[PDB]
RNA sequence: CCAAGUCUCUU
RNA sequence: GAGACUUGG
């Protein structure tokens, strides 16, 4: 393997090559489920048997 | 009393298997002195009379599933973690819909699991009680 | 694939996963870095296995 | 031990004089129940390069070792050999010469 | 509502930082200092409690070294945890923990403990 | 009783 | 961990 490892070559190759500022988002985990989920279950798995 | 903070932590008391194991072994040395299997049996129940008392009115269940099969718990368990030699879990679950979390550390991915559920058994218990 | 300049970049995680999923971010960082340095500091004369 | 102390003190001589600063690099390893490497106590460490792969390589031109690299281990031709703690077996002697 | 990598991995690393600590009762690398240069923990320490100190060192007003070691605690605003350890000797073999975030212990017998500890901070203090 | 290194093998 | 081996003290 070859690659850039002068600093006048790794700032020449970040005038094409960025380092995006990356953030991280979560979201509240919830676990309650409606029964319509209940009943498309059961018919699924009726129409599996 | 436990101190003020800001992580719900714990971890697992463990349990030395030589207790057990010498308490088997005095178990067995009686019979063998006594050759009697009642007189055995004699000295077992004087042994176990309050856990036997205890456990009719209540049979303790392997604490994970006890934590599952609870109605108004709910647990969710985090992924685990290793920092060196220290296995980390976190447990999410909701009480008096105040959700709360708690976290528990082990020494491998079991331990750590275990204990975690086992906080959140004793915190259960203490809203419960 | 966020090459263009002030790219933001924004990482979706449930809160259970979140400690997790932040341990690999990191590790994926500290491997970048050893690919980076291994490729940098390493010097040999034939240039060929 | 005595190579760990003298490859600090080396450090500190070479990032002490202008004429040496940027000519010798010094390198120590030593045998079994391997000394700790660093000098930070952070358990775990980045640099992951072995230091006879270094002096193989030619990135480390200095050389602190005690006993072990006298026997067996390859290495390229080496200009200058220094027995800093006096010699005693002949055998080692022999082999430190070659 | 916007959420960066950096704090997170910080809060992950305080997660096993206050478990150690809890678990081992300290002992963990709190101090920031490296480790080499940590020694001069004592007289980076606050110049003001630094100066009191070294007239507490230096004053003769004690009745007694037990006196004079705590009223050196107390100018430095740090309370040692003093514990017996079980030895084959005669006089108690003593051990003391200065509790602060570098964790520093020692022992010596009931006697000259306490002018251990004296002659610790009067090398200390430099 | 002390060092060094080695080796099998433990963390 | 156990040690083992060589060399020397």
């Amino acid at each position: 393997i070859i690659t850039v490892s002068d600093t006048k070559e790794m700032e020449n190759v970040m005038l094409y090559a960025t380092k995006p500022t990356e953030v991280m988002v979560s979201f509240p985990h919830q676990e309650q489920v409606l029964t319509v989920t209940r009943l498309i279950s059961a018919e699924i798995e009726k129409f599996y048997v | 009393v436990p101190p003020k903070g800001e992580f719900n932590m714990s971890t697992n008391v463990d349990v030395p298997k030589a207790l057990g194991d010498v308490l088997e072994a005095l178990i067995a040395a009686v019979y063998l002195d006594c050759r009697d299997l009642q007189r055995t049996w004699e000295v077992i129940f004087n042994l176990f009379e309050p856990e036997l008392q205890e456990f009719t009115r209540k049979v303790p269940i392997n604490h994970i599933r006890q934590l599952v099969e609870h109605k108004h718990a709910k647990p969710v368990f985090s992924s685990p973690i290793v920092e060196g030699e220290t296995v980390m879990v976190s447990c999410q679950f909701t009480c008096m819909e105040k959700t709360i979390k708690v976290y528990g550390f082990g020494s491998n991915k079991d331990q750590a699991k275990l204990s975690a559920a086992k906080h959140a058994l004793q915190q259960l218990s203490k809203c419960d009680a | 694939r966020a090459r263009t300049t002030e790219a933001k970049f924004v990482l979706f995680t449930a809160d259970k996963e979140r400690e997790k999923t932040i341990q690999q971010i990191y590790q994926y960082r500290k491997a970048h870095n050893d690919i980076a340095e291994y490729l940098k500091d390493r010097v040999l004369e034939k240039t060929e296995p | 031990y005595t190579c760990k102390c003298i490859y600090g003190l080396l450090l500190n001589y070479i990032q002490s004089t202008p004429e040496l600063r940027n000519v010798l690099t010094p390198q120590f390893m030593v045998g079994r129940n391997n000394i700790s490497p660093d000098f930070e106590s952070v358990l775990e460490r980045k640099w992951q390069k072995s230091a006879i792969q270094q002096f193989r390589d030619g990135n480390a031109n200095l050389m602190i070792c005690s006993s072990v690299l006298e026997e067996g281990i390859d290495v390229q031709a080496c200009n200058h050999v220094f027995i800093l703690d006096p010699v005693k077996t002949f055998n080692m002697y022999v082999q430190s010469k070659g | 509502m916007e959420e960066s990598m950096e704090e997170l991995e910080a809060l992950r690393r305080k997660k096993f930082t206050t478990y150690w600590e809890l678990k081992e009762a300290g002992s963990v690398d709190h101090t920031g200092m490296r480790l080499c240069d940590r020694h001069n923990y004592f007289k980076n320490f606050y110049p003001t409690l630094k100066k009191e100190a070294i007239e507490a060192i230096n004053s003769d007003e004690y009745e007694s070294s037990k006196d004079k070691a705590m009223d050196v605690m107390s100018s430095l605003k740090i309370t040692p945890k003093i514990s017996e350890v079980e030895s084959s000797s005669l006089v108690p073999l003593l051990s003391v923990e200065l509790n602060c975030a570098f964790d520093v212990v020692l022992m010596a017998k009931e006697t000259d403990i306490y002018d251990h500890i004296i002659d610790y901070f009067r090398t200390m203090l430099i």
